[PDB]
């Protein structure tokens, strides 16, 4: 009997050990993806940016056309 | 009176199910990443083509204006 | 703090609390980043749709701009 | 012990909470992908639009340029 809770301690043991590889892995695991988040939020950002340049340019365009619109009707006398 | 082993396997599957939760997570965001830094690409190319389209409506303007212009 | 049950409290086990430590915080970071990022999505959606009007507005009159500029020509 | 898995089981169901919010925003980005599509369309037809009005607008002004003479 003393060579099966003998066997309990090395299972245990080895539970233990893959546990805590487990939590290694975990850490870089999530180390990573805090990477990638942080990564994306700045991407997003930028990109927004872009975005808010584009939308300028379409109100730079709404608002030049009014000229071109002006300029053809008085070619047409 | 080993029931020891019993909470260290419990704790251990605690653990895993853990790790693989955060699995999930983990590649969750790899995917966002990846998602709209593929977006970024159709960003700029949306940039682009509204700056050039910008260029064109003013060069329009000047060029109906001197069409005006050279009325008389 | 404390994140596991604890048996043979030996370091081996210390470890594993440690590095719960900084998962955990992680995953408070993980949750604002997810909960940032979603927000700017969604701005970011309304002002694209918004954007897109008027790129509409605009090339319509562009369009029709250029039907008169068309005609004036020939 | 006096000590649990309790955090653990905290930690636990609040990555599995970070695991919903992202999947939320899974569809919002697809949702984002999907009109960003839209306006680079939109943004494709209106360079081209907008190319054709310089055109016109080019030759506009060079009928007036010569017909001034
Ligand atoms: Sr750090
Ligand atoms: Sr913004
Ligand atoms: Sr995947
Ligand atoms: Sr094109
Ligand atoms: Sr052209």
């Amino acid at each position: 009997m003393r060579n099966e809770l003998e066997e309990m301690q090395r299972r245990a043991d080895q539970l233990a050990d893959e546990s805590l590889e487990s939590t290694r892995r975990m850490l870089q695991l999530v180390e990573e993806s805090k990477d990638a988040g942080i990564r994306t939020l700045v991407m997003l950002d930028e990109q927004g940016e872009q975005l808010d340049r584009v939308e300028e340019g379409m109100n730079h365009i709404n608002q030049d056309m009014k000229e071109a619109e002006k300029n053809l009707k008085d070619l047409g006398k | 009176s080993k029931q020891a082993l019993s909470e260290i396997e419990t704790r251990h599957s605690e653990i895993i199910k853990l790790e693989n939760s955060i699995r999930e997570l983990h590649d969750m965001f790899m995917d966002m990443a990846m998602l709209v830094e593929s977006q970024g690409e159709m960003i700029d190319r949306i940039e682009y083509n509204v700056e050039h389209a910008v260029d064109y409506v003013e060069r329009a303007v000047s060029d109906t204006k001197k069409a005006v212009k050279y009325q008389s | 703090g404390g994140f596991i049950r604890r048996v043979t409290n030996d370091a081996r086990e210390n470890e594993m609390d440690e590095n719960l430590e900084q998962v955990s915080g992680i995953i408070g970071n993980l949750r604002h980043m997810a909960l940032d990022m979603g927000n700017e999505i969604d701005t970011q959606n309304r002002q694209i749709d918004r954007i897109m009007e008027k790129a509409d507005s605009n090339k319509t009159r562009i369009d029709e701009a250029n039907q008169r500029a068309t005609k004036m020509l020939g | 012990n006096l000590t649990s898995n309790r955090r653990l089981q905290q930690t636990q169901a609040q990555v599995d909470e970070v695991v919903d919010i992202m999947r939320v925003n899974v569809d919002k980005v697809l949702e984002r992908d999907q009109k960003l599509s839209e306006l680079d369309d939109r943004a494709d037809a209106l360079q081209a639009g907008a190319s054709q009005f310089e055109t016109s607008a080019a030759k506009l002004k060079r009928k007036y340029w010569w017909k001034n003479l």
